[PDB]
């Protein structure tokens, strides 16, 4: 049996090479291929047969910028801060076989969060920093169920025990040591904690609320939209 | 040099001092709420000599504000490591000369840690007094941890001709290391730049309270803060960020000593800043699990709102971590999660990720035309490390395919190209080669062919580390158990292995051996012509007119005539030891072209302005045999 084969140098260096043997591997490669495709439409009508859940959530960077600097003593005066999307979305409808019961779930949300960390360092040993921190999160997905039992069709709709919330701007703070995260506590006085709720459905109200502290007068404190983890959001509640 | 100016202290002293420092970061308006940190050391001063200073210090405790107190005040309690952290000034000491004052140099020993090593510095700068001048504003350039910074001098209140307090006060914006350190950064982000309006979003500025004594120029006190402010993001640009550093030095004793003795280390160092990397202790990424953890939980949870917090704050403490740990712990990751893992590595600005795509993409079992494809997209990426070098062995040892091979080849010439540092991993590299090879050259015909190949491209090197391998390629060349290709591949090897003197022998024997094939002694005639010696050319000029293959004497005589046909400057130097040779010999003449050997060469030489004449040279071997009507091998 003949053998040729066939080499390339680009500066001396190599690139690959081609012969019969080559031919042979892609036949065979071909082979393999058609027959990882053959089985695929079984394999994914058994798994949505069974049944499952997808997510899809891309926390990808927009802005980043990091950085540190000496201290006079020696240690890192670390700063930074990043604004980040998130927008995943929640799928995956099960399918119950002789049943004809359906349950259907997908509910996308999108998140703009900030921060920005600040503090030291103590290299290999220790950390103190703090975090401005703002989150603006809202949702919207439906929820239903179909089941099919001895010609008895029915459409189930579960109601989210949450208030489905559509609009927050979050603003908090937090301290998060070496071994440890914890919220800053908003101020007690002059607590600001007030909710307007609408009848719009028997099941379900429509509510605004605003919690915050006015320290307006208060010094060495900044005004109300901060000084507190200012929570003012747009909700709807269900009636229980 | 040790100018009297500047006789801060006393000979023969050994001043214990206190070294306490608060660090406390967080916000005045939510009752002066903030992280607050304590440190302390016992410093032990010793001055033998002026300008000679010796350094011990130990009892550094350090504690942690983990609760606060009703009244405002807080409470601290010992870490898991501060213990260990004495271990760091339990065994270091530390010698330093500074010549007028200003030549800050140390002398460290057994590779002291740069942090200790900033830390040191820091300390010194706090120690650091300037000498004494009756102007109530010197500012001059100040050598500190921080850089040249221009620091006046101003005296509170002077005794006499000698000042007791002093206050050191400078601005921080106007030091040399002004700019933010280069950090890992995610690649992602398309911000770039945009740092410069944001240091001007930012003032900190330093203030030394110094006591002194007009006895032995002794420091009593030192008082020294920085008080950096965050202006931006408040409101009336006033209740914005405030961080204050705090640190006092107490002169509790200074018992006399007597040593007349200064030693100095193995190195010479500055009062610059060395890069230092964030580092983190392993053991807290095991949290780092349960916090996938609780991404495990939080999709039953259904919670979406504190997700990309904890993402930043993780790949945070990853930027703090290390590599071989996290190689260590990555199939932790994989078993449990993956779509997590792709997140985290794209949006990783550390090499290490990129080094680690490579377990991901073995551990997936991806398809193998994209893992080499990937392989080759990698490898022309410049500065090699040995851990892509360890990664890429790993792999070829897995496939064993010909893209990820060469990928080998051309990664390894760009170290060593980069770094002449010949380490044990090419040792390890070798020892696999040897081991493939044996010394027969037995096995395979393309696997060990394509092995020929590599270690035909890596010679240099192997010749500059292992002659054992140069061994084995020489007695496989004077051996027939292999085939002809096996042959014309270990022929092919000693491209850029620069063949001396043996290895010219051996082609000299393995071309006027009668018995050699005619394909065999073809290549050993071509490659021979590298760099051959007036005795073997002239040897090989007398065999020519007696080998067989009278195709083979044929192709000779046609190189030759091309040879000496052509003129240039390494070719008319061969022709010159052709001529050498040619003095009791002759040559056959050439006879058809389509049934023999032959050889063609073409050169074009172009003269260019203010420049070197560019040739070009073209290369053409038809072997041909008496048997054959179409070239069956032809090589340009």
């Amino acid at each position: 049996v003949p053998e040729a084969r066939a080499y390339l140098r680009i500066l001396g260096e190599e690139l690959g090479f081609a012969s019969l043997h080559d031919l042979q591997l892609l036949g065979k490669l071909l082979l393999m291929g058609a027959r990882t495709l053959q089985g695929i439409p079984q394999m994914i009508g058994e798994v949505i047969r069974k049944g499952s859940k997808n997510d899809f959530f891309l926390h990808y960077i927009f802005m980043e910028n990091a950085f540190e600097l000496p201290t006079g003593a020696g240690l890192q005066l670390q700063i930074s801060s990043s604004g980040v999307i998130a927008p995943g979305a929640k799928a995956g409808v099960k399918l119950e076989v002789a049943n004809m019961q359906a349950e259907l779930v997908a509910k996308p949300s999108v998140s703009v969060e900030f921060v920005t960390n600040m503090g030291i360092i103590i290299p290999d040993f220790a950390r103190s920093g703090v975090q401005m921190n703002t989150n603006f999160f809202h949702e919207s997905g439906l929820e239903a169920h179909v089941a099919l039992k001895a010609g008895k069709l029915k459409f189930i709709i579960p109601s989210p025990k949450r208030p489905v919330k559509l609009l927050s701007g979050g603003n908090t703070l937090h301290l998060v040591s070496t071994t440890k995260t914890e919220v800053i506590p908003p101020l007690i006085e002059n607590r600001q904690s007030w909710s307007v709720c609408k009848q719009v459905f028997p099941g379900l109200n429509y509510c605004t609320s605003g919690a915050y502290s006015n320290a307006s007068s208060t010094d060495s404190a900044s005004y109300y939209p901060l000084t507190g983890d200012t929570r003012l959001e747009l909700e709807l509640r269900p009636t229980g | 040099v040790c100018p009297k100016d500047a006789t801060r202290f006393k000979h023969l002293r050994k001043y214990t001092y206190n070294y306490e420092a608060e660090s406390s970061s967080g916000v005045p308006g939510t009752a002066d709420s903030r992280s607050a940190t304590r440190i302390n050391c016992k410093v032990e001063l010793e001055v033998p000599q002026l300008c000679s200073f010796i350094l011990k210090t130990s009892q550094c405790t350090l504690k942690e504000v983990y609760g606060f107190n009703p009244e405002g005040k807080a409470l601290l309690k010992k870490t898991k490591n501060s213990e260990e952290f004495a271990a760091a000034m339990s065994r270091y000491e530390l010698k330093l000369a500074i010549p007028e004052g200003k030549q800050v140099f140390l002398y460290p020993e057994k590779d002291e840690p740069t942090y200790i090593l900033n830390i040191k510095r820091g300390i010194i700068s706090a120690l650091l007094v300037p000498p004494e001048t009756e102007e109530a504003k010197q500012v001059l350039f100040l050598d500190t941890v921080y850089g040249n910074c221009s620091t006046h001098f101003t005296v509170k209140t002077r005794k006499g001709n000698v000042a007791t307090e002093i206050s050191t006060e400078r601005d921080l914006g106007q030091c040399d290391r002004f700019k933010p350190i280069r950090t890992g950064i995610s690649p992602l982000a398309l911000i770039k730049g945009m740092t410069r309006p944001l240091s001007t979003l930012i003032s900190s500025s330093q203030s030394c309270q110094y006591t002194l004594d007009a006895k032995r120029k002794h420091v009593a006190e030192a008082i020294c803060k920085e008080q950096h402010l965050f202006l931006p993001f408040s409101y009336k640009n006033k209740y914005g960020m405030v961080a204050q550093v705090t640190q006092t030095l107490k002169l509790e004793d200074t018992p006399k000593i007597n040593s007349r003795f200064f030693g100095e280390g193995t190195k010479k160092m500055g009062l610059a800043f060395e890069s230092t990397k964030s580092t983190s202790p392993p053991k807290q990424a095991e949290a780092v699990l349960k916090t996938l953890q609780e991404l495990k939980k939080l999709t039953i949870s259904e919670q979406n709102i504190q997700r990309a917090n904890l993402f930043n704050k993780l790949v945070t403490e990853l930027r703090g971590l290390s590599d071989e740990a996290v190689t260590s712990l990555l199939p932790q990751l994989i078993e449990v999660s993956s779509p997590i893992t792709l997140q985290a590595l794209v949006q990783c600005g550390q090499p290490q990720c990129s080094t680690h795509i490579l377990q991901w993409l073995k551990r997936v079992h991806a398809n193998p035309l994209l893992i080499d494809v990937v392989t080759y997209l990698v490898a022309l990426i410049p500065e090699p490390s040995a851990q892509q070098l360890r990664e890429i062995f790993n792999m070829a040892r897995d496939q064993r395919s010909r893209a990820t091979l060469y990928a080998l080849s051309h990664a390894v010439n760009n170290y060593h190209k980069t770094n002449p540092t010949g380490t044990q991993e090419l040792l390890d590299i070798a020892n696999y080669l040897m081991e493939q090879i044996q010394d027969d050259c037995t096995g395979d015909e393309d696997y060990t062919y394509l092995i020929l190949r590599v270690i035909g491209n890596m010679g240099q090197t192997m010749e500059q580390l292992t002659p054992e391998l140069k061994s084995s390629i020489l007695k496989c060349v004077q051996s027939t158990k292999p085939s002809l290709m096996i042959q014309k591949a270990a022929i092919q090897a000693l491209r850029k292995m620069e063949p001396k003197d043996k290895d010219q022998e051996v082609l000299l024997q393995t071309f006027l051996d009668d018995a050699s094939p005619g394909d065999k002694r073809l290549a050993a005639y071509l490659m021979l012509m590298r760099s051959p010696s007036q005795a073997d050319i002239n040897k090989i000029v007398q065999i020519l007119p007696w080998e067989q293959n009278e195709q083979v004497k044929n192709f000779v005589a046609s190189h030759i005539a091309n040879i000496l046909n052509s003129e240039e400057l390494d070719i008319q130097d061969l022709k010159k030891l052709v001529k050498e040779a040619l003095k009791e010999s002759q040559l056959p003449t050439v006879m058809d072209f389509r049934k023999f050997s032959r050889n063609y060469q073409l050169y074009k030489s172009v003269s260019l302005p203010s420049l070197d004449p560019a040739s070009a040279k073209i290369e053409g071997n038809l072997i041909f045999d008496p048997n054959n009507y179409l070239p069956k091998e032809s090589m340009l």
